[PDB]
């Protein structure tokens, strides 16, 4: 989820 | 020709900008600071360190590298045109790839030492994580890599291709990256033919050898989060908790 | 050289985004539904069609395409900076021209088919139109371009060099063209040397292949604005209307 | 190479795209006003006019240049991120020696006339001077440059380097210098091999050439700022009497 | 007039 | 300072 | 670059002459034939020949090529300085390699037929054979060849590197080998670069699809040689005998 | 690519040492001559020869030039491979053609002025001819082919074609003809290309200017040999006769 | 261009040749015996020898490679054409040179070793000499050449332009110097283009650097000629004595 | 034949 | 041997 | 003149 949030999924 | 040169060289320099703007260190500074080594004395203070400190300290300075790798991808062409998922899979499974080839611009092989905070430290700084099998393994990877010397053009697409694999496992378009994979590899090659620099596609090692250390990273680490399961919950940076599982 | 190296590799970028953007169909797309054939059934559907359909269906086909090559003119360069009337006679004349070397992409040379209305289809779904002799010289003109191998950025630099034509009459401001003509043969002909295709310069059709073809079209034209003169001042779009008086 | 390619063949394009914006008068124009002559009898009015007209007209046609010397300099890659100081020492000892390099655009050596004031006129319209040694002297130095046939982005380039220059003295940050003036070096030189046009690197003229000709200029504007020491403090524009005290 | 139209005539 | 003023300091 | 250059752009002149001298038929008059084809009537005739006289016509016809394929390797530069044997253990495992490389070139994809015997017939003129499914494996290799549109000096170069092989067992300077097999690996890939062909290294069929159908050869062989041994001892051409034992 | 770049930047190595061995003067000593000039009183003595002296006189150097284009002839690669009637055709009918662009070398642009017997001297040097219109469009034609600035490569080249012309009537092999000269234009094209001189074929004199020139001669001299019959007949070299008849 | 771009390119393979062919060691064996170094206890052996047997040992292994530079020069495209005062004035103040650079092949900067007499050695084997100062200035001048990473091209041309020198005084065809050297100064110059290693014309060291060198020689050798007159004129190789007089 | 014989015909 | 002959062993 | 004699003098 924190990758998901550095990209923006 | 039947490929568009004018669409393949855009991408030469597309891949080679968006990692000019995400090469965290600038490499005339990485160059100069050459002669800043650590001392016999500080090297000391290093190595007994704990092993929860050393892991905890070297776990953020990762972390912090891999932030810049995901940046790259996000400015990568045509890297966010891909699935979601695959989008993951891609950065999970090949960011600490890129992050060890990215070393070898921070590792003077004269010496054989990396750029560690501050300074140039040897292979054991790093002798307190216990690990120091993978440490020596990594520094003689950087080694071959500071052998090839690279240009900062050459990094920037090698890193590229590490990054978009489609041998990658859970991929959903998995056809979808092997066309992106295909055109970053064509301007590679033009590149490289460019510079009559095609010598080095052969002196490259192989893509075992990055399976190797990366999974010989979390398998040392599933160690320590074990011995200090409780370390790695409260201070570890959760993008790496994420990643490294 | 003595021409500056820097302003005609730009000229070669500038019109190869410029025929990227208006591409209306993007390659890729055009050549994976290349299996994508219409059965014996469906061509019958079409030639048992009325010619005032036929020729109303392709004609809006047509003008459909035209808009795009209005598009990729506007965005060419130096294009605009030519005079109002210049601007309109070499659209006018020349718009027909880039199209008939664009459909080369949508034609399949193995079977002589192009892509019509979704699936690819022979030169007889145009039966219904009595023109059935020019629709043939089409395709054999498709044929010899689809033999030339273009690639997307010579295809780029032929049309651009299709529809800034001197040689066209009326023009006003005509040096001004040829100057413009001139730029344009250069940066296409250093883009062939680049590239190892300067063979095909000679490869080309002449001038007035696509003179004949053209000119043949509001030929036939001519005759069904005669057969079904209420048909075209009724259906027919405007801007085809505009074109073909 | 271990230099960027895609660095350096960045900043070939971004010299002569700066210089391309700043090229004060465009090429055509100055090259199709050739047959522009000046009659025998405007001749005769240039040189019957008084030392104190030709001096304060001259001075500011000279500024005139200067000003988009400056542009070029502000717009040139990586010239604003030199020290404040650096950035006029540069400026200052180096716009004049630029424009001496510029003027072989608007000088046809053909019949030894440059392009001043509308018409092109020869080394005699500068008689009313009183340095008509200097006159000759910078005649001679552009039929040289001339006769070399520059392209635009050698021009663009060479000027670069002329702006660019460590060995000026007075400069804080030399080393800052040097290091942008090699990258320049290096993409200059990668120009011209590109081009085949390596052969006039050493047809250049010395280094000391326009030091020749620029300080003797400031030693012919002291003998008339005592001549006519109000004429220059109050007719002189501000740039120039900054420039050349 | 169309055509001017498109361009901007 | 004209010339400081040109380019901005 | 640090290999010199002049020496590796004589090796490509080099080996490309060795293969335009010893390329048995020439290009020109390979493809004008391609409009003369066996009739319907002719292959019967070769399918209805006895299984001992097909095996016996062909293996001079190979064993025709095979005498070239000599000649070639002797002609090439650096091969005879190779040790004695080490010559011979190339020559005999690789002749076979470089002859189905070499019919690419007798080879017609439209129509999938091979120049045999002065016309091109199809895959079933060999029927008579017994090994049927060879010439098919045989057949859909030069396909795949014909596909890639090799040049004749792509193919001099290839073929020269089908011979020298240094992972050929029974080597004795097998070091030796790998020097000279490395000269040709950057002689062919510079040449490539050269040409913009570089795409077809990666196209290139494995090194195992050759070891595949030069033993699948030698095994259908022994099944020949034990039916009709003494026809292979009293007729099959030496040469071939001494190389297929 | 598909055609052996090996075999082509062959011939273009060929043709050029062809003409190297049979260029008659040396440029550097073609050149340095050039402030040679005929004296006043020199030219005087020219134009008051008779007419039968200045078309002996001249004739014999021409032959003496067309002499060493037959060496050309016969060096240039796959001439003699020819045809014997077709090599006599292309001799006969193109040696004046040759001639005509190799004169362009003897002819300095700056005075309009021809290397003619030890110096240089102008158009009117051969006034007392007669066919002093013929002479002012030769003049015209090697002005015109001195503007473009041809490299010694160029020239060896351009006449090469020059030579090789399928257009040539006569001709019995014709096909042969066409092949050979294809390879040629390959050649040129490509050499023009790897200099940047692509540029000058746009800019080459049309096919039928020199079929003017050429047949403007023998149109003349069938005046002379009516006027001299006699003198033609037993001064002229026969080589002469034999091609002009 | 306006050069013969096929005769530089012959010029550049002719010096490589004949540098080839005289290039005393090959490179391969020179590199091999990188890991063959002088025992502490050999090195002592040669450092107690006499000065007597040390200069006399190594004026012969110097005369051993100048018979090779002359062979060298013999063989040099258009030294022999020269005249045979100027041939003898070049190789005389420059055969020496020439050596020198020539030095830095056998030559490892990794150690500072010299492959004297079989073995890699210090620059204390010549201890011995009593002119250890230029031993040490020779040693220095061959890391630095060493640091550049010659091709063997590059040694070739850049050993041809130090033997043709047109600033040696006494040479009667200076002017016929002047044009050779500038013919390869031009290949040398293309050649670096040709291979994107124009970068290391402003890295070579200036031309009084071995003025100095080969002057310090001759200057030591005067005294060890006073000291052991008798030595040095009953042993010294003739040729020695012939150019160190 | 001149031209023959400059050949060789 | 015979391929020994063809070369020159 | 042994060097004129190793080229030819
Ligand atoms: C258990 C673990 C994590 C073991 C790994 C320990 C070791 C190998 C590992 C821990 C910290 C990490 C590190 C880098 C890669 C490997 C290394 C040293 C580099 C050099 C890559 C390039 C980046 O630009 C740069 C300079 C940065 O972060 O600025 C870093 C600096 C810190
Ligand atoms: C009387 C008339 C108009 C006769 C012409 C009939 C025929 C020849 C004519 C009628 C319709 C027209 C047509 C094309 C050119 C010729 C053709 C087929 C192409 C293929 C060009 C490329 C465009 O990208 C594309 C794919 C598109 O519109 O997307 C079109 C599809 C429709
Ligand atoms: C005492 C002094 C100042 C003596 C100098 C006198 C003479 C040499 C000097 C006085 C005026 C000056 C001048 C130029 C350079 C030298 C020259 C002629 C040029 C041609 C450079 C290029 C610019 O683009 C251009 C065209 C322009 O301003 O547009 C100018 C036109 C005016
Ligand atoms: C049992 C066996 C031997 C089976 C193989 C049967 C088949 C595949 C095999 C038997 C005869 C052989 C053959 C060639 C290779 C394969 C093939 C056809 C080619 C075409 C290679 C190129 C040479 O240039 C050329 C033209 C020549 O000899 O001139 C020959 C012509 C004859
Ligand atoms: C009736 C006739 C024959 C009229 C032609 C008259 C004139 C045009 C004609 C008569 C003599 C002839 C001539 C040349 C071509 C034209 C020209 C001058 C050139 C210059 C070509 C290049 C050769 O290298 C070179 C230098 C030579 O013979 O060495 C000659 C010198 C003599
Ligand atoms: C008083 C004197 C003569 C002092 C010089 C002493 C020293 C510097 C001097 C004496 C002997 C000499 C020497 C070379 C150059 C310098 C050096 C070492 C080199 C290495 C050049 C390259 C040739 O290929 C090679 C390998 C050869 O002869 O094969 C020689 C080997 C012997």
């Amino acid at each position: 989820t924190l990758l998901q949030l550095l990209l923006g999924h | 020709p039947y490929a568009s040169l004018t669409e393949i060289e855009h991408l030469v320099q597309s891949v080679c900008k968006s990692y000019r703007e995400t090469c965290q260190l600038r490499l005339e500074d990485l160059l100069r600071q050459r002669s800043n080594i650590f001392s016999r004395e500080e090297v000391t203070g290093y190595q007994r360190k704990s092993m929860w400190e050393m892991w905890e300290r070297c776990a953020h300075h990762l972390t912090e590298a891999i932030q810049y790798v995901v940046e790259f991808a996000k400015r990568l062409s045509g890297f966010m045109e891909l699935c979601q998922n695959d989008q993951i899979v891609l950065l999970k499974a090949g960011a600490m790839e890129v992050v060890l080839v990215r070393m070898c611009r921070a590792y003077n092989a004269d010496n054989r030492t990396v750029f560690f905070e501050g300074k140039y430290g040897g292979m054991e700084l790093f002798r307190a994580l216990g690990c120091s099998e993978l440490i020596s393994s990594i520094f003689d990877f950087s080694h071959s890599l500071s052998a090839l010397h690279f240009s900062e053009d050459e990094i920037a697409l090698y890193t590229a291709l590490v990054l978009i694999n489609a041998h990658r496992p859970g991929l959903q378009e998995k056809r979808k990256v092997e066309q992106l994979q295909y055109n970053l590899e064509l301007a590679f090659h033009h590149h490289l033919c460019k510079t009559h620099r095609q010598s080095i596609l052969a002196k490259l090692p192989p893509k075992g050898k990055l399976r190797s250390l990366c999974s010989q990273h979390v398998e040392r680490l599933q160690i320590f989060q074990h011995l200090h399961p409780i370390v790695v919950q409260a201070a570890f940076p959760p993008l790496y908790k994420e990643l490294f599982s």
